[PDB]
């Protein structure tokens, strides 16, 4: 009786795989579109980050001046 | 403290030419046998003096100098 329950918890009740694809599909179409932007972040992110930092890097050794004067 | 004006009043009680001043001065006598372990209290040097103590303010007042410099810059 259990696996009747358990023949209620199968995956893909719809039972329609021909559809199932199609959602893979439209999941792709949203994905794929999506790593082009998550992988330019990095690049619109960290290519300055470096630089500004290093700008923050200036300051900091210039501080040693007043640090021994 | 007490070595300090201590002496401020001990100074004024001076009185009389004649050789009775002594009876005054028996007072002091002791309070200067106090002060000889008050200064007991007091035996303690860290800084010299001057201008130990002036190279000391001068040394913040260059170390204050960038006070206005850095936190400038914040702004």
């Amino acid at each position: 009786m259990q696996i009747d329950t358990l023949i209620n918890q199968l995956p893909g009740i719809s039972t329609a795989p021909k559809h199932q694809l199609e959602k893979i599909k439209k999941l792709q179409n949203s994905i794929e579109e999506k790593q082009l932007e998550r992988k330019s972040l990095e690049s619109e992110n960290e290519d300055l980050k470096l630089q500004l930092a290093k700008r923050i890097e200036t300051f900091g050794r210039l501080s040693c001046v007043l640090f021994q004067p | 403290t007490l070595l300090r004006q201590g002496i401020r009043q001990l100074k004024e009680k001076v009185s009389k030419m004649e050789p009775e001043e002594m009876t005054v001065k028996e007072k002091k006598s002791i309070i200067e046998i106090l002060k000889a372990r008050i200064a007991l209290k007091k035996a303690f040097l860290k800084m010299a003096l001057s201008e130990s103590n002036d190279t000391v303010v001068k040394k913040e007042d260059v170390r204050e100098s960038p006070v206005d410099t850095f936190m400038e810059n914040a702004t």
